[PDB]
């Protein structure tokens, strides 16, 4: 379809960065949008063909280029707080034709990287009363104290990702909502049958993938550098 | 910190010609320069950011290029409202530094001046100052006699119509001790030094 | 749309303080960085500070050490600038400019507040092919002054020269034009308008 | 900007939902309908190049160029249809140079039909360590609303729906936890309750 990378990122103010977006569909028309609350999808740049690009509705602070029909990178000249947005690449057969959008790049510009911090993951075993009352067991997994909101939470039972019975909160909670850059917490629950929980051979792993600092960056602050990592907490089936 | 020495200082040009200005750097500033336009006595407005990219609304005539320590601005096919001081700024490192500027006036052929000598006023004399006017001459030296070349007191200060400078040079117990006060100016259109009394 | 206004015109003799506002409209104030630059008559352009509106984070130029102060008022969405212990040569148009689209890029500017480092009124003296004639003089503080031809009936042929700063430190200028002919001199702060033949 | 569609909308599960946008001050020709879930990009649902109707499964897109009115009809809507729906129009050489122009979007919430509600609050202990306790308010009817935390120490998540697809069972849930000791299992959810089991 339309592959764009990366899905999450943190970069310091004043830094330059290219957002990669490539398509195999041989489409002629490509465009870059930014999506904001209260502003809708606003067009940054668009390219009608190889070697031709033009400004959109909000082009200032960005730059693109179309060397080949297949690709359409988008540059940030100097990262500014106004550039914290969600960026969508799109391709189309023409200016009139419908566009098909990429998955999305969630961007976060920060003045100071000692506010980027990894999460803490904990799994809470189902209540003994819930099993006896509903014959279902709900495990709740908490990802707490992470900044910014670049996380992907998955549920792995016996080392295989599951989707049935999984509910993940759509948006995180502000742990200290009075803060302009408050850390977040996120909760999700996996509901299984009571018999499934009471099979001790059942391995329940709640894994959160956090996108933080790259090794290209500089970490002066004391504790461990907030590099992109996977943080998971594991629970085991309990017969009683 | 960075020193942005700007060239060609201040140039004249006619409309609709590929006229360019340059901005040299002292340290490496990569592509982190901004070209600004300021009208003669108004709010400046940014034109080119990151050394090559126009803001939305900037006409296609304004182009910037260069990288590292050598940066150029081009206004190819100049146009009347694109007639004012232009300066370059860097945003590599704090503190921000700018250029002195490059004002752009209208080029014309040599325009002969119009020298007028104005006697002082008795109302003023009741409190004198002779006045010389170099009305409407192009391009942009005056010496005064009261025959003594008194030096240390005198002071001086594009018209909207035909690109002609008007120039005024004023002189400032010895006035009535002398009889002849002849103005004197030098220029090219007036090839030779073209130069009243008491009553 | 987006705009900036920088305070009323201040005037101070040496040895005081001064505060200049800079009202920012347009986009979200917190995502903006407000920079202050000054430029003296016949001089280069001098950056002397900036503030992060959304974080209160301030960096000033080193040559105005302890002398400039920038504050971001996130509620009323204006930026202040406090030059204190006014040196003799703090005479310039002081500009506030905001980098919003790109960091440190100074996307747009304000009109320009004027601070110059008492008050007195002027006088006008007549100056008896072409026979030009002009009003002139005398000495005034502070600026500005305006002159018009017969209350504004001719713009071609009248040449009014920018004010010069004489030895005493108070300005005077020449206003000439190239039938009844009268200047209309006007001076704002001293309540002085003289229309002399 | 020249597109016109409003914000929030909620419909019970199993009902027909109608969405719409209008575009007066424009002569558009081609009309799309995108669907955007959280943390992903818009997905193309329908596209038409004329006044008329087009149907694909539970979806039906209509265009009335005479009334400058287009509408999307989801029928037998399920909770999985809860997303943000964007209309978009093209083909007008006098608006946006013919390019696509999007409405700011309509938010849809298909509330699950909770047959046999069983509201209750359970306290859950951690698997290994950390001495923390979450509280699970679950199995309540979708008509029940979960209020935000009014205390700075404690916090509560908005109600969320999980589908045990194996047995065609849906159930809303919300969790609450804190470190201050004066909060317990029966405390966190003292906001808009019915008779549960504790």
């Amino acid at each position: 379809g339309v592959t764009q990378t990366p899905k999450f990122q943190v970069l310091k103010t004043g830094q330059s960065m290219t957002l990669q977006c490539a398509q195999d569909m041989n489409h002629e028309y490509m465009s870059w949008y930014r999506q904001d609350p209260g502003m809708g999808l606003r067009l940054i740049h668009y390219s009608v063909g190889a070697g031709i690009t033009d400004q959109g509705e909000v082009p200032n602070g960005y730059a693109v280029s179309r060397s080949t029909t297949e690709d359409f990178p988008l540059r940030l000249l100097s990262a500014a707080p106004s550039q914290t947005s969600v960026y969508f690449c799109a391709s189309s057969q023409g200016p009139f034709q419908p566009q098909h959008f990429g998955d999305g790049t969630r961007l976060s510009i920060l003045e100071d990287l000692k506010n980027v911090f990894p999460p803490e993951v904990a799994v809470f075993e189902p209540s003994e009363a819930e099993i006896s009352h509903t014959q279902k067991a709900t495990l709740v997994c908490l990802a707490t104290g992470f900044y910014p909101d670049h996380v992907e939470l998955s549920w792995w039972v016996n080392g295989k990702e599951v989707h049935s019975g999984v509910s993940t909160d759509p948006q995180p909670l502000k742990e200290q909502p009075a803060l302009a850059d408050s850390r977040y917490a996120l909760s999700s629950r996996l509901r299984v049958s009571a018999t499934f929980w009471q099979n001790p051979r059942n391995h329940f792993r709640c894994q959160v993938q956090f996108y933080g600092l790259s090794e290209n960056d500089e970490w002066t602050q004391d504790r461990a550098k907030p590099v992109t990592q996977i943080v998971s907490a594991e629970a085991w089936g309990r017969a009683d | 910190d960075i020193q942005m020495t700007q060239s060609p200082s201040f140039l004249s040009a006619s409309v609709g010609d590929r006229v360019t200005i340059t901005c040299k750097a002292s340290q490496n500033v990569a592509d982190r320069v901004v070209w600004h336009q300021q009208k003669p006595g108004k709010a400046p407005k940014a034109l080119i950011y990151s050394s090559s990219h126009r803001y939305k609304g900037v006409p296609s005539r304004f182009s910037g290029s260069g990288s590292g320590t050598e940066f150029t601005l081009t206004i190819s096919s100049l146009q009347p409202e694109d007639f004012a001081t232009y300066f370059c700024q860097q945003f590599k490192s704090y503190p921000l530094t700018f250029g002195q500027g490059t004002k752009l006036e209208i080029k014309r052929t040599v325009a002969a001046p119009s020298v007028f000598i104005f006697p002082p006023s008795d109302e003023q004399l009741k409190s004198a100052s002779v006045v010389c006017l170099l009305n409407n001459f192009y391009p942009r030296k005056v010496q005064w006699k009261v025959n003594a070349l008194q030096s240390g007191n005198s002071q001086e200060s594009q018209d909207s119509k035909d690109s002609t400078y008007s120039l005024s040079s004023t002189l400032t117990a010895d006035y009535e001790k002398h009889k002849v006060y002849a103005c004197e100016v030098t220029h090219q259109g007036l090839s030779s030094p073209v130069t009243f009394n008491r009553g | 749309q987006v705009q900036l206004v920088q305070s009323g015109a201040e005037v101070k003799k040496p040895g005081s303080s001064v505060k200049v506002s800079c009202k920012a409209s347009g986009h979200d104030f917190r995502l903006t960085y407000i920079h202050w630059v000054r430029q003296a008559p016949g001089q280069g352009l001098e950056w002397m500070g900036r503030v992060s509106a959304g974080s209160g984070n301030v960096k000033y130029n080193e040559k105005f050490k302890g002398r400039v102060t920038i504050t971001a008022d996130t509620s009323t969405s204006t930026a202040y600038m406090e030059l204190s212990s006014l040196r003799s040569e703090d005479t310039a148009v002081y500009y506030c400019a905001v980098s919003y689209y790109s960091y440190d890029v100074l996307d747009y500017w304000g009109q320009g507040t004027t601070v110059t480092v008492s008050t007195k009124g002027p006088s006008v003296f007549p100056l008896a092919g072409t026979a030009a004639l002009g009003c002139l003089v005398k000495d005034y503080f502070p600026e500005p002054v305006t002159v018009s031809w017969n209350s504004g009936a001719l713009t071609s042929g009248v040449h009014t020269f920018p004010a010069v700063l004489q030895s005493s430190g108070l300005y005077s200028l020449s206003s000439v034009v190239t039938q009844t002919y009268i200047c209309n001199v006007n001076h704002k702060p001293s309540n002085t308008k003289v229309d002399k033949k | 900007e020249v597109e016109q569609d409003p914000g929030p909308l909620s419909v019970p599960e199993g009902a027909i939902v109608s969405l719409s946008c209008t575009y007066s001050n424009s002569a558009f020709q081609y009309f799309m309908w995108y669907r955007q879930y959280s943390r992903k990009g818009p997905e193309l649902l329908m596209y038409t190049y004329s006044s008329g109707n087009k149907e694909d499964g539970r979806f039906t897109a209509q265009v009335d160029k005479s009334s400058k009115y287009i509408s999307l009809f989801i029928r037998d809507s399920q909770p999985s249809d809860s997303a943000t729906y964007l209309c978009a129009m093209s083909g007008d050489l006098n608006t946006n140079a013919g390019k696509s122009t999007f409405g700011d979007g309509t938010t849809l919430t298909v509330k699950p039909n909770i047959q046999n509600p069983d509201p209750a609050v359970y306290q859950l202990r951690d698997s290994k360590s950390s001495d923390k306790s979450v509280c699970l308010f679950t199995d309540f009817d979708s008509q029940t609303a979960v209020s935000q935390s009014k205390d700075s120490d404690v916090y509560i998540t908005d109600k969320t729906v999980l589908d045990m697809r194996s047995m065609d069972f849906k159930s809303n849930s919300a969790v609450a936890w804190s470190a201050k000791s004066d909060f317990a299992c029966a405390n966190a959810f003292a906001n808009s309750i019915i008779p549960e089991d504790t």
